[PDB]
DNA sequence: TCGGTAATCACGCT
């Protein structure tokens, strides 16, 4: 009922309100490489044309 | 699942090769000399006769149209 | 590379056999029937009826609605045309829509990041009345990078990159090892299991007799670095290298075995997702949750 | 095989060379070492993953002659040297 | 510049190649490798399978069967591949184990060097009806296409001297394993054809009464192939890429200035 | 009369706002450019007309 | 119509509105056959 | 850049996401780069620096014995980003042949 | 002293 759905670790404080779900973003696994600069990354081409 | 036709390291075949090696492996004799016998030199070749399933036999009798 | 649990798997060696690993899903469509008395029967959807996924994902079905098999469904490919019953005829009158009368359209179609080729068609009926078709859909799935490999000792890691067989640092003899492991792994982990079952790689396979290794009867160890040694190799599996890009023998002696390792399925085409702007909660007006949703 | 100069400066040769890979790239290095009046000749292949057919040279003379002049009686050798090793080959299987 | 024919069998040989340098051995290493053509099947086109095996199975396996090349008839030094393509079908019906010999080749230049390998087991009914094109590749782009191996090792002398104990079980090791070696009463020469293994009874005298010296120039060179290519062409074949490769570099060069 | 590392971000932020919305820019041009890197630019010459406010 | 192949062989050619049955087997489970068109695939 | 993030590479997971307008991305660039972060709060010390092949590698360049020919100065001085002129010099020890320290 | 009641117990993903 209404006090569960305000409260209860998966409530309405922090389940929706103050942590959101965003756009923009991607997840995937790391590989190392030596050879680029300190401050670069790598980026995949699919990730690259989606975002 | 048959035998693979090259190794996986050294570029030989290996498939006209097996299934002569193991009907003499069926009467007594030991492998150190079966595979020495034919042409079989180092032992990136060896490790993948010596060890495999031949399984083809088991799936293949089940059936799917 | 390899550094800090990597492994640097061969290219050559991808390329003639090693895991190469094929996976498998299912699907479940099927035929129900309502307590009202109509029944939804599947077909191939016409171009009319309301809630249309799209078009042009048509074009692997049947005339009845099944995919004859064979057949690269890839993307959001349809796999079963489904049609559904009215659904409250008389709610809306959106001004074309009396008249219409038509069918909201349901479907079953791949998950939206999958590949592959199908296999087989099932088609039966369920217990009561129904009627319910299973298809299933392959995939072939080469080892890239990010592809978990692992021991049975506990030594897990991904593959650092894929180097070509003529960059390899190879031996004097025809060997030319696949997996450069790091060196700061084994004397970091204690996993000296690791180092005694790679002698006895090379015994026996020189031997002839694949050897026993159980806990506490097994072949004990000082046994195998003797029939070794008068098979014609170093006592401790130490040989001369040479690097493959220059060439000249590197001032050490490079250990080198034969150590059985095994492939996990936290391959990497099960992970990546990018979402720019999709379907959202129904309640807040927020993303969902999963790639599946 | 299109050579793609970067940096043109006195005595100083820096380029990019497609098509070419770690094989040719050092038998070109060494080769060049023999002559004395090359003061400094090197290559490095960048990232092998995103470009792994175009490594950079570099070329320095002292004055006394120009980096392409040196550059080019130097790969003529190469092939009067193969030129040598395949006769050679071919009238020794007999 | 000189040459010693150790042996030749089918499918490998092993010479001594003197008068070169350390960084020219790796480029013609390489080369064999990277640089010669061969044929192999690049994609086949399947009417049917019911096998126990998958349609990528066994696409894979006709993919790694050894073609003739006839190094005669195209041009293997050409920077610009030939497109020329030859058609493998096969129509088999089951039971029994169907091998590589049945393939039939358009053209009998271009057929497998080994004709009992196995492809794939067929039960009652099964058929199995395919249609494959072959095409000229490089070893570089695709595994497939690689021509054979090259190894080679540095040439030394171990000397022995008689001042070291048990001395005489090191010439009857040598000589099981076909190593030649030089007696006289001062000491021995064991020339390294091949990987010396030293006993452990022997490792603190080696530096200090055995020791190793190298021979400056000279190489053991090991080629085997696996019947696309005789033996013998394929070391011209690769000499004859590294000459026109640099000399391409020539005629760039001077179109920069 | 140093900016802080708090200060320097915020007149970046302001100016590179007003460069895409109108407001003609100084000699900044060559060949193509992010309109975030325009403000870079100008920041390095120190022509920048915004200013702070110390509140003291 | 349709033309579906069941478990231990058999053809049974019927359609897709009342019942789903094989006649000689008796049993009631079906694969669709595979077609006979050419499709491609590579090598790799 | 591995210890700010505590990773390692078996397999796991990390995130991008990209910031959009003009504002939060110009700030984005000036606070948050990766060199601003070298040092860390917690105790002055360096975060962000060599892991366990860049140390040992360099105790094997700066041993009392490590001399390189004249070949492989020249091919690292090329890998390694520098960009000096024709100054090797000057040979140092020239005892068994012209090689460097 | 002394008994009583709630209110609390990683991150992400399937
Ligand atoms: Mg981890
Ligand atoms: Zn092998
Ligand atoms: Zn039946």
């Amino acid at each position: 009922t209404l006090a569960q759905r305000l409260k209860g670790k998966e409530g309405r404080f922090r389940g929706n309100l103050s942590g959101k779900r965003v756009n923009f973003s991607a997840r995937t696994v790391i590989s190392p490489d030596p050879m680029i600069s300190i401050n670069e990354v790598g980026v995949p081409l699919a990730v690259a044309m989606e975002l | 699942m048959i035998v693979p036709v090259r190794c996986f390291t050294c570029g030989k075949v290996l498939a006209d090769k097996y299934y002569e090696f193991k009907k003499r492996v069926e009467a007594g004799e030991d492998p150190g000399k079966v595979l020495d016998d034919l042409g079989v030199e180092r032992y990136c070749c060896r490790r993948t006769l010596l060890s495999h399933v031949e399984l083809i036999d088991q799936v293949m009798v089940y059936k799917v149209y | 590379y390899n550094m800090e649990d990597a492994v640097i798997i061969n290219k050559a060696s991808i390329e003639r056999g090693l895991a190469r690993s094929t996976f498998f899903r299912t699907y479940e469509a099927e035929e129900k029937r309502y307590l009202g008395g109509q029944k939804d029967n599947f077909e191939v959807p016409s171009p009319n009826i309301q809630g249309y996924l799209g078009e042009k994902y048509y074009r692997h079905l049947d005339e009845d609605g099944l995919i004859f098999p064979e057949s690269k469904v890839e993307g959001k490919d349809v796999l079963v045309g489904r049609t559904s019953p009215p659904r409250f005829i008389e709610e809306q009158s959106s001004l074309g829509s009396m008249v219409l009368q038509g069918r909201r359209e349901t479907s079953v179609t791949v998950r939206p990041s999958e590949k592959g080729v199908v296999d087989k068609v099932i088609v039966t009926e369920t217990g009561d009345g129904t009627k319910l078709v299973k298809v299933t859909v392959r995939d072939l799935r080469i080892p890239e990078l990010g592809d978990k490999f692992a021991s049975r000792h506990g030594q897990k890691g991904v593959i650092g990159l894929i180097v070509p067989q003529e960059d390899m640092p190879w031996t004097e003899s025809g060997i030319v090892p696949d997996l450069i492991v790091n060196p700061h792994g084994i004397p970091s982990r204690m996993t000296v299991g690791q180092l005694i079952e790679a002698i006895g790689g090379k015994v026996a396979s020189l031997t002839g007799r694949r050897v026993d290794g159980t806990a506490f009867i097994g072949e004990p160890e000082e046994k195998l670095r003797k029939e070794l040694e008068e098979l014609g190799f170093k006592h401790s599996g130490r040989e001369i290298m040479y690097d493959g890009i220059t060439g000249r023998r590197l001032e050490a002696d490079i250990f080198i075995g034969v150590i059985y390792y095994q492939r996990l399925h936290h391959m990497v085409a099960d992970k990546m997702h990018a979402r720019s702007r999709g379907p959202v909660q129904v309640l807040t007006k927020q993303p969902t949750e999963g790639r599946a949703r | 095989m299109r050579i793609e100069v970067i940096r043109r400066e006195e005595n100083l040769l820096e380029f990019y060379l497609e098509g070419e890979d770690h094989t040719f790239a050092n038998l070109l290095t060494e080769t060049l070492h023999e002559n004395e009046h090359v003061t400094f000749a090197g290559y490095t292949i960048e990232h092998p993953i995103t470009m792994a057919r175009k490594p950079r040279f570099k070329v320095v003379t002292d004055g006394k002659i120009t980096p392409e002049k040196a550059l080019e009686e130097a790969a003529q050798k190469i092939f009067d040297r193969a030129r040598e090793v395949l006769e050679a080959w071919k009238a020794a299987i007999e | 510049v000189e040459f010693k024919i150790l042996e030749k069998r089918p499918d490998s040989i092993k010479f001594i190649v003197s008068g070169v340098d350390v960084p020219f051995a790796n480029a013609l290493r390489r080369t064999i490798l990277s640089e010669v053509p061969t044929f192999a099947v690049d994609e086949v086109e399947f009417l049917e399978n019911d096998s126990a095996l998958f349609d990528e199975i066994i696409a894979h396996r006709l993919a790694m069967i050894p073609l003739t090349t006839p190094h005669e008839r195209f041009s293997l030094d050409a920077l610009e591949l030939d497109d020329y393509t030859v058609t493998l079908s096969l129509e088999a019906e089951g039971p029994g184990m169907v091998y590589s010999g049945d393939l039939k080749s358009s053209d009998g230049d271009v057929k497998p060097a080994n004709p009992n390998i196995p492809i794939v087991k067929l039960a009652e009914g099964q058929r199995l009806t395919f249609n494959a094109y072959a095409r000229l590749g490089r070893g570089k782009d695709h595994a497939k296409w690689q021509p054979g191996f090259v190894y080679y090792k540095y040439l030394t002398k171990i000397h022995v001297s008689k001042d070291v104990p048990d001395w005489e079980e090191l010439k009857e090791l040598a000589e099981r394993r076909g190593l030649p070696v030089e007696e006289s009463d001062e000491e021995i020469v064991i020339t390294t054809i091949k990987a010396f293994y030293l006993p452990r009874k022997f490792e603190e005298h080696m530096g200090k009464g055995i020791r190793e010296e190298i021979v400056p120039g000279s190489f053991v060179f090991t080629v085997e192939t696996n019947g696309e290519l005789p033996v013998e062409e394929i070391v011209s074949i690769a000499l004859k890429i590294l000459m026109r490769k640099s000399d391409r570099f020539i005629n760039e060069l001077h179109k920069l200035a | 009369f140093r900016y802080t590392r708090f200060e320097k971000a915020r007149i970046i932020g302001a100016r590179a706002l007003q460069i895409a919305m109108g407001a003609p820019v100084l000699i900044d041009v060559p060949e193509g450019i992010t309109p975030l890197q325009a403000a870079l630019l100008e920041f390095e010459k120190g022509v920048i007309p915004i200013t702070v406010i110390r509140p003291s | 119509y349709r033309c579906a192949k069941c478990g231990k062989e058999v053809e049974l050619d019927l359609a897709t509105a009342r019942e789903v049955r094989c006649p000689y087997c008796g049993s009631k489970i079906l694969y669709k056959p595979r077609p006979r068109v050419a499709r491609r695939v590579k090598a790799i | 850049v591995c210890p700010p993030y505590n990773a390692d590479f078996d397999g796991d997971e990390m995130n991008l996401h990209v910031p959009q307008t003009e504002e939060a991305q110009a700030e984005a660039k000036i606070l948050m780069e990766v060199q601003n972060h070298i040092i860390s709060p917690r105790y002055g010390g360096p975060l962000i620096a060599g892991i366990q092949d860049h140390i040992s590698g360099g105790y094997l360049l700066t041993r009392e014995g490590a001399y390189f020919t004249r070949y492989e100065v020249e091919q690292m001085l090329m890998f390694a980003g520098m960009d000096v002129n024709e100054l090797p010099e000057p040979d140092k020890y020239e005892n068994g042949e012209p090689l460097w320290s």
